[PDB]
RNA sequence: AGCCAGGAUGUUGGCUUAGAAGCAGCCAUCAUUUAAAGAAAGCGUAAUAGCUCACUGGUCGAGUCGGCCUGCGCGGAAGA
């Protein structure tokens, strides 16, 4: 509600299309589309987007609150577009990327190709270092939780994929 | 006043220079040398004396050696040769132990031309005053 | 995890949580302090 | 200083004053002096409140009956056993 | 643990444990352990509490124990009949009224009767809660 | 509530200290400079520590915190 309550702006020509619940919002770069719950209401006028409850819809303001914190971030998306970055750690964990793919070579017996949806895209400064780009912030977020989940860093040495926003405590042996 | 690189402080006394069975390999061991704490060391540590306990800066870049500007002695190793016991706690509290005074440490803390807080000379003064009783010493102020 | 009747904050950085019908510990600085089943 | 208002009792005996207590409210009673003594109806929540401060128990206190105004001192006070709640009071006129 | 020394007799009937309880006020310290709860209450049980209370406050301050047994509790052992006599004694107890004041204690912060007060009750088969001292 | 800052001086604190420099230990818990900063909050180094904290400046801009009396609910809940 806090949340809510608080306005969010749309920039220079991004074009902004309610239909219901059913909202859509392109730009510079790309163009998403989401369903808002019911007891969500929208208002579009100037060049902002306000919410607020529906009458007689318990969950009125939370809703709300997510539904506005999301519209928010598909206007980022559409204009300045997230980036997750991951790096690589361990001798021999390499990837790099083919297309829409990533070959990624964490120690397996097979290397992996890991398949990119929709609306990401990759590349690599390094042998060791991937970053997704995209417009959808819940999707860069899964992807990179995904490459992620080939190889969980590990506390004895952090070896494994891990966020670079990610820090790795690590724990030593037990004695003997 | 910058930020971190180099600094380190464990030794016994000026009296010994260098030495390795209390401190020893771990006195210079990243661009400091357990043989060199007698050259900027004593370039003014017996010139003065050689009996009370003083660490010192470390300084270090890639320079051979090191920078470290020298200065003063605690106030606890003022409390062995200039105010009472060489040990020093015993049973801290379980009576006043030891005992001092407001004359005993005066000038012996004013001294310091390199180091305290506050150009008032009788807060700084006090300063001093807690590092004889940290120990659990009794106040003839 | 840890799963009994009474389950409880253990570090201040413990935290309470819902989830579907579930009282849960979730402590985001000691894997020993998550519980389960409140 | 210490105001409290109350309205006088229109019945008596235990079925009335535990029904009293069933509706947030608890029954008192004032003696001494040369009048007949007066039973009383407080509100709990209000008077609860007032003695938690340990001047109630100090003070003379002013009992406010039908727009008259009664002076009074905390006398003796019946708790309940184990919630915190009054059951009666005993108020002295002084 | 707690029991009579001696008693006029050797052993009591079943009994009833209805009613409000006798003694119902902080009347020795600051801080009392009351009973919210009806029940019996066994010198073991008493006794646990009691040290947990008096780990947790060290060596500060002072105890009441405002309960105690004096009522002697029979038990018939397996493999007997029903009958023949009265049960040989095994432990006391002591009958527990809502309202009873258990504990009190004094000569510590507050805060600090709540955490023993609180560790104690751990130790006690009925609901209790934590009292202060009233003027009156 | 978040986030930008700071987190000090006797003092690396005397100490049954091999090394302790806040840390099982040591004893008290005082005492300087400041906006405030604990001989003490911590994951914890060979010891310096490197890094967030109790506490305080700024930012933000209107509510926020958890005890009391009570209704209905949740977990605690494994058998042929
Ligand atoms: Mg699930
Ligand atoms: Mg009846
Ligand atoms: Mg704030
Ligand atoms: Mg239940």
């Amino acid at each position: 509600s806090r949340v809510a309550k608080a306005p969010v702006v749309v920039p220079a020509g991004v074009d902004v299309k309610i239909n219901g619940q059913v909202i859509t919002i392109k730009g510079k770069n790309g163009e998403l589309t989401r369903t808002l719950n019911d007891a969500v209401e929208v208002k579009h006028a100037d060049n902002t987007l306000t919410f607020g409850p529906r009458d007689g819809y318990a969950d009125g303001w939370a809703q709300a609150g997510t539904a506005r914190a999301l519209l928010n971030s598909m206007v980022i998306g559409v204009t300045e577009g997230f980036t997750k970055k991951l790096q690589l750690v361990g001798v021999g964990y390499r990837a790099a990327v083919k297309g829409n793919v990533i070959n990624l070579s964490l120690g397996f017996s097979h290397p992996v190709d890991h398949q990119l949806p929709a609306g990401i895209t990759a590349e690599c400064p390094t042998q060791t270092e991937i970053v997704l780009k995209g417009a959808d912030k819940q999707v860069i977020g899964q992807v990179a939780a995904d490459l992620r989940a080939y190889r969980r860093p590990e506390p004895y040495k952090g070896k494994g994929v891990r966020y670079a926003d990610e820090v790795v405590r690590t724990k030593e042996a037990k004695k003997k | 006043a910058k930020k971190v690189q180099a600094y380190v402080k464990l030794q016994v006394a000026a009296g010994m220079a260098n030495p390795s069975p209390p401190v020893g390999p771990a006195l210079g061991q990243q661009g400091v040398n357990i043989m060199e704490f007698c050259k900027a060391f004593n370039a003014k540590t017996d010139s003065i004396e050689k009996g009370l306990p003083i660490p010192v800066v470390i300084t270090v870049y890639a320079d051979r050696s090191f920078t470290f500007v020298t200065k003063t002695p605690p106030a606890a190793v003022l409390l062995k040769k200039a105010a009472g016991i060489k040990s020093g706690s015993g049973k801290p509290n379980k009576d006043k132990v030891g005992k001092i005074s407001r004359a005993q440490l005066q000038e012996i803390a004013q001294t310091k031309a390199a180091d305290m807080t506050g150009a008032d000379i009788e807060a700084m003064t006090r300063s001093i005053e807690g590092t004889a009783r940290s120990m659990g010493l009794v106040v003839e102020d | 995890m840890k799963v009994r009747a009474s389950v409880k904050k253990l570090c201040r950085n413990c935290k309470i949580v819902k989830r579907d019908g579930v009282i849960r510990v979730i402590c985001s600085a000691e894997p020993k302090h998550k519980q389960r089943q409140g | 200083m210490f105001t409290i208002n109350a309205e006088v009792r229109k019945e008596q005996g235990k079925g009335a004053s535990r029904r009293l207590r069933a509706a947030n409210k608890f029954p008192a009673i004032i003696y001494g002096g040369k009048e007949a003594p007066l039973a009383i109806e407080l509100d709990h929540d209000k008077v609860m409140n007032m003695q938690a401060k340990a001047e109630f128990y100090s003070e003379v206190l002013t009992i406010v009956v039908d727009g008259k105004e009664i002076k009074v001192k905390a006398q003796d006070v019946q708790r309940h056993p184990y919630k915190p709640k009054l059951q009666h009071i005993d108020f002295v006129r002084a | 643990m707690l029991q009579p020394k001696r008693t006029k007799f050797r052993k009591m009937h079943k009994g009833r444990n209805r009613g409000l309880a006798q003694g119902t006020d902080v009347s020795f310290g600051s801080f009392g352990l009351k009973a919210v709860g009806r029940g019996r209450l066994t010198a073991r049980q008493i006794e646990a509490a009691r040290r947990a209370m008096t780990r947790a406050v060290k060596r500060q301050g002072k105890i009441w124990i405002r309960v105690f047994p004096d009522k002697p509790i029979t038990e018939k052992p397996l493999a007997v009949r029903m009958g023949k006599g009265k049960g040989n004694v095994e432990y006391w107890v002591a009958l527990i009224q809502p309202g009873k004041v258990l504990y009190e204690m004094d000569g510590v912060p507050e805060e600090l009767a709540r955490e023993a007060f609180k560790l104690a009750a751990a130790k006690l088969p009925i609901k209790t809660t934590f009292v202060t001292k009233t003027v009156m």
